[PDB]
């Protein structure tokens, strides 16, 4: 076990998060376009 | 099992300050590069970028009345049949055996910087 | 997902809510097993 | 779809009423660890039946419902199985779960307290359901059915539509002899009828009642073929329809061959009766080994209709009786000839969209179903479907002997139809045809021999016909600054458009300048210049940045619903490029990696465009060394914050030019240097994507908001700043008023922003750990005439 | 740093990607409700 690998997972995590988050931001523009 | 001393010198060499201070000033950055720099430099330059990825830094438990240099350890990682020759008991073997070395090491570089 | 054959295997049952959801996840290549402990992890509430 | 289970995983903890303890979000995780491409949910299943009968309250109705749906032959059964067998163990969830099961049931009741068969028929409903679903699911496919005359003009199949009580004995055995070779033939005997039957069961035989015991009882034992052949003539006959299916329709014709085999030998059997040399015992002597292969293609076939199996399906079961017939070599060498035979139609199918890449399913039979789709919708947006729903999988329709190596396969045939889409299609140089067999390592092996020359195909096809390297190449000198002349006659020319506000410019003006600058300039090299263009990005950066970030924390809804109509944007703050590539070629360019690209380049012109106005405020204030080295005091002052913001301004580039770009750049031309399929090619993009998310520093919030103010704060003090210079040199309100010493304010706001920023870079970069901070918050304070005010502020804090 | 700064970082990142899922689900679902 480490505790280096659970800072690393932060940032994966960050990262994940981040991809998930401009996925949503261009979902919402893509939404508010479409609908309006 | 604590080894090629190399490494444990360059720890003497950086983390002199870091391991000094109690365990509540932990810094996981510096402590990352301070191995991957004395990889390159000490004898462990041969060490595989493998041997690197099996080998990692862990911690124990809280503890803030101890120094670093008595607090401070390593991980690793076991995988595949690496994963099953450290079995978790055997792994808790491994630490407590490079705990005790740890422990005697500390103490030989406190002799040594006296 | 053949909701008529959930049905019949709940009524089959003859047991202790159609908690299909969990059916969708078995056939979403979920363990039967790594579900039972999650099972038990939510049953205790 | 991979949300789903997240979706589940709420509904369940809803449904489950759990509030204590975490929920669900650790045993998300472990379904996340309990996740396959592959199905291996069969359990023991005798283990299971046991356990669940010792568990069960009333078995016997458990039992027969058991044995009813192993005949239906659903998915996910078995691992149902292997779920409640480890709930009726885990008696504590056992416990806590039929109470949750009664308490919702009980929350329901008060929520809404407060608020015989005919075959024939039978087949008639059957085939016009599967003509419907062979229609409506073609949606625009020709649908060879049948003339309606075969549904009519019945006994196409063929199968079956003197007193004997004082008969003599002997007399009896060869009458009966002779109604058998009538009744054997799908026929009428004179002292045995047969009745057909309600549904898919068996033609009822009648019998003289008046005959002999012995006999009868002895033409009951032989009967059983009877029913064995009406039905195997009406298996023959229903599956024969292109809606049961072409393939099986192959399936009945092979079984065609077995029952012409049972009709020659009661023809030859004949042979006999003409020769009147026909005994009772010889017959069943005879009829014996023959009942078994009637009966065994008869079990088969009455599976193989009463799941409805198809496609893959059916090949799995298929491949399953095959393993349940195994113990009879005189069943298992007849399926091991069934199978072969029908393999053709399945691996002919897999091989077109395998060996060949071009999936041909009139039914739609086969695993992969190519979704349709338009190529042009992912050129422009965000969300990509080409390669991720143009070659959808159909799991049902896919045999067992391959779920293994299923993925891999799929890889393989959307890669096939990707250079069918590519017009660059090539029978595989290896076209080895595909045999059924019990082991799979073949078919395995063949796959993945089948992969790596496709990867070596497809791959090589990528990195040639396409060469989207040099496109990197010119992704880079374009759309990622490192066009040196380039950037200097974009300074030099759009500097008098981007001052002319948002709308205050004209497009047409935009483009022509884009066109003139290269006509004016020494880089031809880019081959591709014509990918390169210009978009008005409705929105800052840094404004739709913000809405973004701050997303479902405080302004999912507070400042992610703003709108830029209520606001004025900046001539330079719509600036944005875009790029064209194509579909089949360039395909990598999506309208979300093209929103990264043009995201990093709007921060970049963003920092250019600050970094031209600096400079230009340094060159406009040129008069301070023949100026008065003392009078121009009000100058000084503001010379030396133009350095003090200058180290600022290149730190804050540099860094992120060093450390944010050639990592990313330099990792990414590594990894799709050793890159291997379209996968890895994603991967090493998301190299120089993913990481550049965070490399650029461009996920903390606050960090945003305190450079973006940072930044504002640096122009408005150039701006009045410019104010000033300009009312010098023609010497030579607000903006009148924007000059009262007004270094000593302008330091006040910026010095206090960049104490927040060195917080900030202090405090946030040490609970990130990282070399951003030592990179900036220790870049920073290079001299002790920037770092003694840091320290102080950092113990201020 | 510390040992349970990571891991209370960890745990409310999961909760976060949790509710990330949940609603990037509720954003698939009404892109495929609009959409289709």
């Amino acid at each position: 076990r480490n505790m280096k690998d659970f800072e690393n997972q932060i940032t994966e995590l960050k990262k994940e998060n981040f991809n998930l988050k401009l996925r949503i931001y261009f979902l919402e523009e893509r939404m508010q376009q479409e609908f309006h | 099992l604590l080894g090629q001393g190399d490494f444990i010198r360059h720890l003497m060499d950086l983390l002199k300050p870091e391991l000094v201070r109690p365990a509540t000033t932990l810094y996981q950055h510096n402590l990352t590069g301070i191995l991957e720099t004395a990889v390159r430099a000490t004898n462990a330059q041969f060490d595989s970028p493998e041997i690197l990825k099996r080998l990692d830094v862990r911690l124990l438990e809280v503890s803030p009345g101890d120094t670093g240099w008595d607090v401070f350890s390593l991980d690793y990682h076991v995988d595949g049949p690496i994963a099953t020759v450290f079995t978790r008991e055997c792994m808790s073997h491994y630490l407590r055996a490079f705990n005790f070395l740890w422990r005697a090491k500390r103490v030989e570089y406190i002799l040594t910087d006296i | 997902a053949e909701e008529t054959e959930l049905f019949e295997l709940a009524q089959a049952a003859g047991g202790a809510e159609v908690f299909k959801i969990l059916v969708d996840l078995l056939k979403l290549n979920v363990a039967p097993l790594a579900v039972f402990q999650m099972l038990k992890s939510m049953c205790a509430g | 779809s991979e949300f789903r289970i997240h979706h589940d995983v709420n509904e369940l903890l809803s449904l489950l009423r759990v509030h204590g303890g975490d929920g669900a979000e650790v045993y998300i995780d472990l379904l996340q660890k309990n996740r396959t491409p592959y199905v291996t949910t069969t359990v023991s299943a005798h283990s299971a039946k046991v356990k669940i009968a010792e568990f069960s309250r009333t078995p016997e109705d458990f039992l027969k419902k058991y044995d009813e749906l192993k005949s239906k032959n659903t998915r996910n059964l078995d691992p149902l199985v292997y779920l409640l067998s480890k709930l009726m163990e885990d008696r504590e969830t056992l416990q806590y779960l039929q109470q949750n099961a009664k308490e919702r049931a009980e929350l329901a009741a008060s929520a809404a307290a407060s608020s015989g068969p005919t075959w024939q028929q039978s087949l008639e409903l059957t085939r016009k359901m599967l003509r419907d679903k062979q229609s409506k699911k073609n949606s625009g496919q020709r649908l060879p059915v049948l003339p309606a005359w075969v549904y009519e003009r019945p006994a196409l199949l063929g199968d079956f539509l003197v007193p004997i009580g004082s008969l003599p004995l002997a007399s009896q055995e060869a009458a009966v002899v002779e109604d058998l070779l009538y009744v054997l033939v799908g026929v009428d005997g004179r002292y045995i009828s047969a009745q057909p039957l309600t549904g898919r069961q068996g033609r009822t035989f009648l019998v003289d009642p008046n005959l002999d015991l012995s006999i009868r009882e002895l033409v009951s034992r032989i009967l059983p073929v009877a029913a064995s052949y009406s039905t195997v003539t009406r298996f023959i006959e229903e599956k024969s329809s292109f809606e049961y299916g072409q393939v099986n329709h192959a399936l009945a014709a092979a079984m065609r061959t077995l029952v012409k085999e049972y009709l020659v030998l009661v023809t030859q059997l004949e042979q006999l009766q003409r020769q009147g040399l026909l005994s009772l015992q010889k017959l069943w002597f005879y009829i014996q080994p023959a009942m078994r292969s009637l009966d065994i293609l008869a079990s088969l076939a009455t599976s193989v209709d009463k799941g409805e199996c198809i496609g893959g399906a059916t090949l799995s079961l298929l491949h399953d009786r095959s393993f349940s017939y195994t113990g009879d070599s005189q069943a298992q060498e007849l399926c091991l000839h069934l199978t072969k035979a029908a393999s053709t139609p399945y691996f002919e199918i897999l091989e077109k969209w395998i060996y060949r890449g071009i999936i041909d399913d009139p039914y739609s039979e086969f695993m992969v179903e190519e979704h349709e789709l338009r190529k042009e919708k992912i050129q422009e947006d965000y969300n990509d479907k080409y390669w991720d729903q143009r070659y959808t999988v159909v799991q049902r329709q896919i045999p067992s002997f391959l779920q293994k190596m299923a993925g891999k396969v799929l890889s393989t045939g959307k890669y096939l139809n990707v250079v069918r889409e590519c017009g660059h299609d090539v029978t595989c140089p290896v076209a080895k045809e595909v045999v059924y067999t019990l082991k799979e390592r073949a078919y395995v092996e063949q796959i993945e021999k089948a992969f790596s020359y496709a990867s070596k195909v497809l791959l090589d096809f990528l990195m040639g016909e396409k060469e989207l390297l040099a496109h990197l190449r010119s992704i880079k000198r374009y759309f990622l600054m490192d066009q040196g002349d380039f950037f200097v006659h974009f300074m030099d020319l759009t500097e008098e458009e981007l001052k002319k506000p948002v709308d205050d410019i004209t497009p047409t003006r935009l483009e022509a300048l884009l066109e003139l600058a290269l006509r004016m300039s020494t880089a031809n090299t880019d081959p591709f210049k014509d990918d390169l263009k210009i978009d008005l990005m409705p929105h800052d950066l840094i404004t739709q940045l913000l809405r973004v970030l701050a997303i479902e924390t405080q302004q999912e809804k507070a400042m992610v619903h703003a709108d830029p109509t209520e606001l004025t944007l900046s001539g330079l703050e719509a600036f944005s490029f875009d790029y064209v590539v194509t579909w089949p070629l360039s395909l990598i360019i999506n309208r979300k990696a093209l929103t990264r690209y043009q995201m990093l380049f709007r921060h970049m012109f963003y920092c250019k465009h600050v970094e031209r106005q600096l400079c230009s405020v340094w060159i406009s204030n040129k008069a301070a060394k023949r100026f008065s080295l003392h009078s121009a005091k009000w100058f000084a002052g503001a010379f030396t914050l133009r350095q003090r913001m200058l180290n600022f301004v290149q730190n804050i580039q540099s860094y992120m030019m060093f450390e944010v770009m050639e990592p990313t750049w330099h990792v990414l031309e590594q990894n799709l240097r050793s890159a291997s399929n379209i996968d890895d090619v994603l991967g090493h993009h998301a190299s120089f994507l993913d990481n550049c998310l965070k490399d650029c520093m461009l996920t903390n919030p606050e960090l945003l908001r305190v450079f973006s103010k940072l930044m504002s704060v640096c122009v408005m003090f150039t701006n009045c700043l410019q104010r000033f210079t300009q009312s010098m040199k023609l010497d030579s309100p607000q903006l009148a008023s924007s000059f009262e010493a007004t270094i000593t304010k302008f330091d006040k706001n910026f010095s206090a922003h960049l104490l927040d920023l060195l917080a900030r870079l202090s405090i946030y970069s040490t609970s990130d750990c990282e070399h951003g901070m030592a990179s900036v918050i220790s870049r920073l304070d290079f001299n002790g005439f920037y770092t003694e005010r840091l320290e102080r502020l950092s113990a201020e804090r």
